[PDB]
């Protein structure tokens, strides 16, 4: 999953 | 009315409804009026998106809290892939305790739909889900749960003692103790009229976690038969550990 992790990594 | 300064802090993280119900109907109404009507959308096609936006809130909503900013990221995508459905149908329970009658079911657009209306519509699977959840908004509602006991339990959801491989756990157990405890002084003491408000509060967690669980794997087989339309973060939340 990369996506979710733009989401928080933001 | 006495609020322990924590659950104070908690509900500082709650969104504007008014706006955001603004903001997922003034979504939906232009992705419908994109298309000519053998493109429009179905019924389970548009419940699919609010939930999506519902998720968006939810994550801006988790990411306004404090504690789960000490997070890493690591930790964050574990616990949200944890309680990502649970939440959901928690926030739709609240709902119907707040603006649902009963017989009618309300939308995080603010839209009121009949019940029979929309569970004639729906398969045996999906009719279990709402009714049992309609038995739980009935409860609740005889409990006066209250706002204040809503994001205690929101936050209880998210950080979870069942998490595992977590690299802050014990930032968690923190948590999850100081939120049982900011919850049951405040059940107790604002409500002496139900001795046992608390003792049957965490009581209906297990229950809304059964029905996030069914539903979760419901969508995630239909989404593998191709059922689901594409809807962003919602696709990948299914698409990744089940
Ligand atoms: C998880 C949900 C969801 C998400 C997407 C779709 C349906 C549901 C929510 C949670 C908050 C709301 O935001 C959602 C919305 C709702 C309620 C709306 C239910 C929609 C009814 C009609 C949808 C048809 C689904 O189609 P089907 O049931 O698979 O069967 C039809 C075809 N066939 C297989 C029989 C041939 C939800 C809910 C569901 C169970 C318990 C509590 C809340």
């Amino acid at each position: 999953n990369a996506l979710l992790r733009y989401l928080l990594d933001k | 009315a006495s609020i322990p300064h924590l659950i104070l802090e908690l509900l500082k993280c709650e969104p504007d409804e008014p706006q955001v119900q603004a903001k997922i109907m003034a979504y939906l109404q232009q992705e419908q009026a994109n298309r000519s009507k053998h493109e429009k959308l179905s019924t389970f096609g548009l419940m699919c998106k609010m939930a999506d936006q519902t998720l968006f809130s939810i994550v801006e909503w988790a990411r306004s809290s404090i504690f789960f900013r000490e997070l890493k990221v690591d930790d964050q995508m574990k616990l949200l892939q944890n309680c990502w459905s649970e939440l959901l149908i928690l926030d739709h329970i609240y709902r119907q305790v707040v603006h649902g009658k009963e017989g009618s079911i309300f939308l995080v657009t603010g839209q009121q739909v009949d019940y029979s209306i929309i569970a004639s519509q729906a398969g045996a699977t999906l009719n279990n889900l709402m009714s049992h959840a309609q038995e739980l908004v009935a409860k609740l509602r005889s409990l006066q749960f209250d706002q204040r006991e809503f994001v205690c339990l929101k936050f209880l959801v998210l950080f979870s003692l069942d998490v595992k491989n977590l690299e802050n756990f014990q930032l968690v157990e923190g948590v999850q103790e100081q939120v049982n405890a900011a919850l049951l002084d405040y059940t107790m003491c604002n409500y002496p009229q139900q001795t046992e408000k608390f003792g049957q509060l965490l009581l209906r967690l297990p229950e809304i976690r059964a029905i996030s669980m069914q539903a979760e794997e419901y969508l995630y087989y239909k989404h593998l038969n191709g059922d689901v339309p594409y809807n962003n973060l919602l696709i990948e939340m299914l698409h990744a550990k089940r």
